[PDB]
């Protein structure tokens, strides 16, 4: 309607969401790690290291509550994890500034601050970014278990980096996208229930658990041909219309089988034209696919043209109207393996498909059904670090003082690119600084001093590569402390920190409705 | 229940059980009652110092009280009496504890010196057992034994009933040696006088009884919750109110019907034929001509009482019975029973095992009353088959074991010593039951009874004898309790007390 | 919404944490009492088990949630430890909340929990010794589990036929009682009693006077689909619809029950010979008076009325077959009972089947008047079975009574943790955890907890002697001497989620509304 508002109200309401947001999850991060309870309504406990379940979970405080999850999950999409990262540094880089620039008043000098802060990110960053080799496996490996242990597992590291380690490699786009910034989709994550990981097989390819449903179809055929519909299925799908009686009971039943002898009859033309797969993508119907599995012809039905497309180049399978007709063929092999492996006697079959774009869904194990999907995110994150790697070999040694490494640097600029913008340059001089010290304020003894003795540190002696330990807050050397911190991760989570807070800078009226 | 806590259940529940319990026997129990007015969700004036009817007439408002009540119900299950003992005793065992908590004695250290003196006292109380008296066959005998214990549950006249009620138990087997829980099935029937209730055996249906008698000596019934309204499942009784004729004509057919009724059950054989249900005029008149007995508007508890009986089922549907169907009795004739004039069965030679005492009165509450005495007459006649065990009546018999307990207590010690000896205080509010019941002091007649000093002859009863406290003896009195019931009545009063003494606090989600 | 931050979000998690646990201290040894809780059935709950009370009826709190997840298991793994699991964190709390009330970490005080565990876990290693399998080694065991578990008098009553019960595995590889768990209940005249009969029994049988009383050649026939049906394995419908209909339905019944009778009584013809050898059918609904008859003319033993789970040992103790029908059969399905024979006490008929081909399994007859009675006499059989099936699962066991209690809270040396406080300060509330179990059992006596457990220490001081409260005087003891000693599961997993649920706390920096 007719509506109108003003700036810090909406401003520091902003700070109010975002810092709550901000809170107790830095406390949660790092090695130290905590849990961010819910009361339910229900009067449930919940208890997180991430904040977007509670906060999802509860009454969403608008102007940043609702931005925040948002860039959650564009963080949470970009490397996989840091979610918690963008949603305190933002509120962070939110807070001190603002009502300090904001009583000397002004949106725009604040603004231009985000940027040079994120420059001097960058920078410092890949100045200080320590290549580490994809070529090993191995130094993909130190640093792929050091983002699987973030907070609270240091136990699916060990598998979960291993089938990250050349998955991300086998990881492709459909374009040859290049497999450095690939996605969850080509890297596709299903967690298989039951077995373990001695039961674990390492699929660097996709599974298609369609597959092999049952014996019947092939299994353990090098690579499939996988016939799409056009030929070996004539086309009918109807059904010759019988009359209704509703005072029979047979009358009810032989009207819905005439819809599906045709099919029949489209999948009795496939037994004889014998593929070893036939991909429907209208599908089948019920006892049609008995017909199916009578010549050995796995199913894959009512599925679309890029599944079968990606798992077609994936599974070395043609793609052809009839094995008697012939526009000759897709792929013979893309799959140097098939494996139908089961657990239960759903068979999940699982095909390792060489730098193909697939699914690359990944076979992972747990030691049950449930903690598949910790191996999962155990696994997800694992491919982010190798996908960080295969992208960037440089990152930045960690603990926190990747935090740090651009705090001081700031300090410096703050004196040396000056201006008025230094003030605020300045005031987000502050924010990357509390960050760490936190995990050294979860450890306590003087947080502030030693960062400042890690600030020195930081010109002293080292930014980063050299910093604190956050579990411990010592003077450590983040590469010798073994906990390894992406690059692009960097390059991600203060970028994306630093645009809400623009946002939520840029917007000082919010009307409802 | 109790989301309440902060140490009540203990300090707290436990005495307003008791506070519930008591008064239920304490002006209740002794030579006699004083009474307590009960109106059920069935709305009537409802007199009952019997312990187990006024618990189960007042409805359990305690976690605490709700254990208790059952081991005072258990004893009316176990002797017949007592039952007030456990309203008094375990209410007087538990509020001595009381004390000991702001004593500052524990609960699991004190149920000790309560846990242990039950022995002592199962230990002292074969000693003074007095004597002893069985004979099965004796109404005599079984009527002082009988006293004791409607005493206590009966302001009503204690020697008459004693006289009826050692009567019928006796009369019912009149062998015994083999006595049924129920082996007596009182047909309560108003009129005349409380005397006017009298002895009688078998079945009795005080239910309308139509017909005629054919054999008075004969009794052969088809126990039936089945109409002869019409209800038949041999043809199809079919009512037809659709059409004045309709409703001419089926009972013109009702009297073929009735022929396909009660006929069938004669048929199998029958005398009475026991209708639970209803008879229509067409098909009453009909088995009058057929001239088969009709006990009719037999309710559900004549039937359960003689279904037990002759071994037969109360059909709803009417079908000629088969044996297991057709009951029979030794007799089935009128009398009137108490002089009123109902059918009365016989079962003695039958097996028995029900008497009908006629109970009587010009109220129910008189019919109520000896209700209440006869079943511990009832009852005290099997504790007479456990054992023949005298021990004479309450209020003598406490205060020789809580002497001994008392200086057991003294060879108790340790923090249970007084605890034991809280109790030996549990003994003393028996004849206190009986003296505040009768209106003076046990602390006189504790002085007296350690006074006279002499253990179990001597007690006041209720009595205007009881002017000033006055000792009787209760052995000699024709008050005659048992070693049982006693050992009984100690048992789930020390069992329940010292075990809702263990509670805690509920705590509620 | 409604966010409670810092200690705010800690007091009413350790407020809900000590206080409730608090509560509980009537219990836990048999100086402990029993306490009532009453459930939404208006049940009489008396308990000294802390398991039971948890999950049953407690105030609400989001506290209430963790305490319910740790004790399960506690009752799950020893089967006792669950009134013991109760009363260690608060004491570890209220010990720890100090350096927190102090200004201390709860994560630093969570490192000193972890870090002090071990030794006493080391310490119940150490100070345990191999207690044998030998009924009356278990027998004090068993005396002393039902004892933390229940009332002496009643933790006693079940000693006798407790170990019986874990006497007659077969070599059972369990930590607890299955089998010999068979829960038979009747309305006695004794509150607490229980009948111990070894294998199966039946829940109800059949008595007649021809019906052979104790078969020792019993070819046993399970049987179901009863007489109402005519050689079916299914059950048909009937018609009570109207009171015609009742009519004419039941007659039909003789000839349905005649069949099987007849297929019955041939069936014991041929392997039985005509009456030669004993026989049992067991008809697990009811027996219809012919066939009652008619079976116990013939010689067999019908049985009326056994459950689908009587069913299930039934067949094993007799090592056969169970069948569905009553029908001539293959006489290797009739199962041969060594035993069959059916008691009746009071109402019950009590069939035995005995000399079970597996006795995997016992019988254990409940007894009470009263439903609290016959509910809290069955309790302790639950849990202490559990419990002190440990004594014999485990030829290890640990002593219990206290006297290893003192030891470890001596051995601690809490100064030798030296790292900061994060351990040295989180062993001290450990040591003061330990003693816990003393302290309810020196308190629920006279003179204080400490008054005799600064003894027990004074005692134990002189080191060796492994002193303890003794379990009702609230005074010392030695738990060796007697062998009252808790099980070396009882012991070992207790710290377990001990640690972890106060640790838990420590984790939970914030709870949201």
């Amino acid at each position: 309607n007719t509506k109108r508002e003003s700036g810090r109200k909406v401003q520091s309401g902003n700070i109010n969401a975002a810092k709550t947001i901000a809170d107790i999850i830095r406390t949660c991060l790092g090695p130290k790690s905590m849990m961010k309870m819910l009361l339910d309504p229900m009067g449930g406990i919940v208890m997180t290291n991430d904040g977007n379940a509670i906060l999802r979970e509860i009454q969403v405080q608008h102007p940043a509550a609702k931005s925040m999850i948002e860039i959650s999950r564009t963080q949470d999409e970009e490397v996989g994890d840091g979610t918690t990262s963008v949603i305190i540094l933002a509120g962070e880089m939110l807070s001190v500034a603002e009502h300090f620039l904001e009583q000397q008043m002004h949106p725009t000098v604040v603004i231009s601050a985000y940027r040079k802060a994120l420059d001097d990110m960058i920078s410092t960053l890949k100045k200080i970014s320590i290549p580490v080799d994809i070529s090993d496996s191995d130094m993909m490996l130190n640093i792929i278990n050091s983002s699987i242990t973030t907070k609270a597992i240091s136990r699916w590291s060990s598998l979960a980096c291993n089938i990250a380690l050349d998955a991300v490699k086998m990881v492709q786009f459909e374009e040859n996208g290049r497999k450095e910034i690939d996605i969850k989709k080509y890297a596709r994550v299903e967690k298989i229930p039951g077995g373990i990981i001695e039961d674990s097989c390492v699929l660097r390819g996709v599974m298609i658990n369609k597959d092999v449903t049952h014996p019947r179809m092939r299994r353990y055929i090098k690579n499939p041909r996988i016939v799409l519909l056009d030929s070996s299925l004539e086309y009918k799908k109807g059904e010759s219309q019988t009359d209704i009686e509703i005072t029979r009971e047979e009358d009810f039943t032989r009207i819905l089988q005439m819809e599906e002898e045709y099919i029949q009859q489209l999948c009795e033309d496939i037994i004889q034209l014998k593929p070893d797969v036939v991909i429907t993508e209208k599908g089948i119907s019920d006892l049609a696919q008995h017909y199916l599995m009578r010549a050995n012809i796995t199913a894959i039905r009512r599925v679309r043209k890029t599944d079968n497309n990606r798992i077609a180049r994936a599974c070395g399978a043609r793609i052809v109207s009839r094995p008697e007709e012939l526009r000759e063929d897709d792929v013979g092999t893309g799959a140097g393996l098939l494996e139908i492996k089961k657990i239960g006697d759903e068979y999940f079959t699982f095909i390792t498909d060489c730098k193909d774009p697939k699914a690359c869904t990944i076979l992972l194990r747990g030691a049950s059904k449930e903690i598949l999907s910790e191996v999962e995110r155990n696994l997800q994150d694992a491919m982010q670090v190798c996908r960080n790697v295969l992208l960037d070999p440089q990152l930045v040694p960690g603990g926190g003082a990747s935090e740090m490494a651009v705090a001081h640097a700031l300090t410096e600029k703050s004196k040396a690119m000056t201006g008025v913008e230094q003030w605020p340059y300045r005031a987000v001089a502050q924010a990357l600084e509390v960050i760490p010290r936190t995990l050294i304020q979860n450890c306590g003894a003087s947080t502030i001093r030693l960062l400042t003795s890690l600030r020195a540190k930081h010109t002293q002696e080292n930014c980063e590569t050299w910093g604190v330990n956050g579990e411990t807050g010592t003077l450590v050397d983040m590469k010798e402390l073994g906990i390894w911190e992406p690059l692009a991760v960097k390059l991600q989570t203060y970028k994306t920190a630093v645009e809400t807070a623009v946002l939520l800078l840029r917007i000082d009226d919010i009307v409802s409705g | 229940a109790k989301h309440f806590s902060g140490l009540e259940e203990a300090v707290y529940r436990n005495i307003q059980a008791c506070k519930e319990l008591a008064q239920t026997t304490r002006t209740a129990y002794g030579p006699n009652g004083m009474n307590k007015m009960v109106i059920n969700h069935l709305e009537k004036l409802f007199v009952t110092n019997d312990a187990a009817t006024i618990l189960r007439e007042l409805e359990v408002q305690h976690p605490a009280a709700k254990m208790i009540v059952m081991a005072s119900h258990m004893q009316e299950q176990e002797v017949g009496d007592g039952t007030n003992f456990v309203l008094v005793f375990a209410g007087a065992l538990l509020e001595l504890a009381e004390e000991l908590l702001r004593i500052g004695l524990s609960v699991s250290e004190v149920i000790e010196g309560y846990e242990i003196a039950c022995r002592k006292a199962h230990e002292i109380l074969p000693n003074l057992v007095c004597c002893s008296a069985k004979n099965l066959r004796d109404i005599d005998e079984v009527s002082s034994l009988l006293r004791t214990s409607i005493m206590s549950k009966q302001y009503g006249n204690e020697v008459f009933l004693a006289k009826l009620i050692a009567q019928a138990c006796v009369s019912i087997f009149p062998d015994s040696g083999h006595f049924n829980v129920d082996n007596i099935r009182v047909c309560k029937i108003l009129g005349s006088g409380i005397s006017s209730s009298s002895v009688l055996h078998g079945m009795v249906f005080k239910k309308e009884t139509e017909g005629d008698v054919t054999s008075v000596k004969d009794a052969k019934i088809a126990v039936y919750s089945c109409p002869f309204d019409g209800m038949i499942t041999e043809t199809k009784g079919t009512v037809l109110i659709k059409t004045a004729e309709e409703l001419m004509n089926f009972s013109k057919g009702e009297e073929n019907l009735m022929d396909a009724q009660v006929k069938a059950i004669a048929d199998t054989g029958a005398n009475v034929v026991v209708t639970g249900g209803k008879v229509a005029d067409m098909a009453l008149h009909y088995a009058n001509k057929y001239n088969i007995m009709l006990v009719r508007l037999n309710s559900k508890w004549d039937l359960r009482r003689l279904c037990k009986t002759v071994g037969a089922t109360a059909l709803p549907r009417l079908t000629p019975p088969v044996l297991e169907e057709m009951g029979h009795c030794d007799s089935v004739y009128l009398s009137e029973v108490g002089d009123t004039q109902v059918v009365v069965f016989k079962h003695e030679k039958e097996d028995g095992a029900i008497s009908t005492i006629v109970l009587r009165g010009s109220t129910d509450n008189l019919m109520d009353d000896i209700e209440r005495a006869v079943d511990d007459g009832v009852n005290t006649f099997k504790v007479l088959t456990r054992d023949k065990r005298l021990v004479p009546g309450g209020g003598a018999t406490e205060i020789e074991l809580a002497k001994q307990i008392t200086s057991y207590g003294e060879t108790c010690p340790g923090l249970e010593q007084y605890a034991i000896k809280k109790f030996a205080e549990a003994f003393e509010a028996i004849p206190r039951a009986l003296a505040e019941n009768s209106g003076v002091k046990a602390n006189e007649v504790i002085s007296k009874l350690y006074a006279v000093h002499q253990e179990g002859n001597k007690n006041v009863g209720l009595d205007i004898e009881a002017e000033v406290p006055a000792v009787k003896d209760m052995l000699e009195a024709g008050i005659l309790d048992t070693y049982l019931g006693k050992y009984w009545a100690i048992k789930l009063a020390t069992n329940a007390a010292v075990t809702v003494l263990r509670v805690d606090q509920i705590i509620m989600a | 919404a409604e966010v409670a931050r810092a200690q705010a979000a800690l007091a009413v998690n350790i407020s809900a944490a000590r206080g409730l646990q608090d509560v509980l201290r009537t219990n836990l040894g048999p100086k402990g009492t029993m306490k009532m809780l009453v459930s939404g059935a208006g049940d009489i709950k008396l308990t000294k088990d802390g398991n039971v009370l948890l999950h049953e009826m407690q105030i609400q709190h989001p506290t209430a949630s963790l305490i319910a997840k740790v004790a399960t298991a506690q009752d799950d793994i020893t089967g006792d430890g669950t009134t013991s699991n109760v009363l260690i964190i608060g004491e570890l709390l209220k010990q720890a909340d100090l350096y927190i009330s102090e200004g201390l970490h709860p994560r630093i005080i969570t490192e000193g929990f972890e870090a002090a565990k071990e030794k006493a876990l080391q310490f119940l290693e150490e100070v345990k010794v191999s207690r044998e399998m030998d009924r009356e080694t278990l027998i004090d065991v068993a005396r002393t589990s039902l004892r933390t578990k229940v009332h002496a008098e009643l933790a006693d009553v079940l000693t006798e036929a407790v170990v019986d019960s874990i006497l007659a595995i077969k070599k059972q590889d369990e930590p607890i009682d299955l089998f010999m768990i068979e829960i038979m209940e009747m309305k006695h005249k004794s509150e607490t009693d229980t009948s111990l009969i070894r294998g199966l029994v039946l829940d109800h049988g059949a008595r007649h006077p021809d019906m052979k009383k104790r078969v020792e050649d019993a070819y046993i026939l399970t049987c179901n689909v009863s007489l109402e049906y005519e050689k079916t394995e299914v059950n048909s419908g009937f018609f009570y619809k109207s009171a015609e209909e009742r009519e004419k339905l039941v007659k039909a019944e003789r000839k349905f029950i005649e069949d099987r009778v007849k297929k019955i009584i041939e069936l014991k013809r041929k392997v039985c010979g005509d009456s030669d050898k004993g026989f049992v059918v067991i008809n697990q609904k009811g027996i219809d008076p012919f066939s009652l008859d008619a079976l116990s003319k013939e010689g067999i033993v019908a049985l009326r009325r056994a459950k689908r789970r009587n069913m299930e040992r039934l067949t094993l103790a007799c090592g056969g077959v169970a069948l569905n029908s009553f029908d001539d059969l293959s006489p290797d399905c009739l199962g041969h009972a060594g035993l069959v024979y059916e008691y009746t006490l009071g109402e019950e008929k009590f069939t035995f089947i005995e000399k079970c081909n597996n006795p995997r399994s016992v019988t254990l007859l409940i007894k009470g008047p009263n439903k609290h009675t016959l509910t809290q006499i069955k309790d302790a059989v639950r849990d202490g079975l559990r419990a002190v099936k440990n004594a014999i699962d485990d030829g290890c066991v640990v002593p219990g009574a206290g006297a290893v209690e003192v030891a470890m809270a001596e051995a601690l040396i809490k100064h030798k943790p030296s790292v900061k406080g994060r351990a040295q300060l989180g062993v001290q509330a450990f040591a003061d955890a330990l003693l816990i179990i003393p302290k309810v059992l020196a308190q629920n006596s006279g003179f204080d907890l400490q008054e005799t457990l600064v003894k027990i220490q004074a005692e134990h001081s002189e080191s060796g002697q492994l002193v303890g409260v003794d379990l009702n005087t609230g005074e010392p003891m030695v738990a060796a001497e007697v062998g009252v000693w808790d099980n070396y599961c009882v012991k070992k997993q207790l710290l377990h989620s001990c640690t972890v649920i106060a640790t838990n706390i420590l984790l939970v920096d914030e709870i949201m509304r």
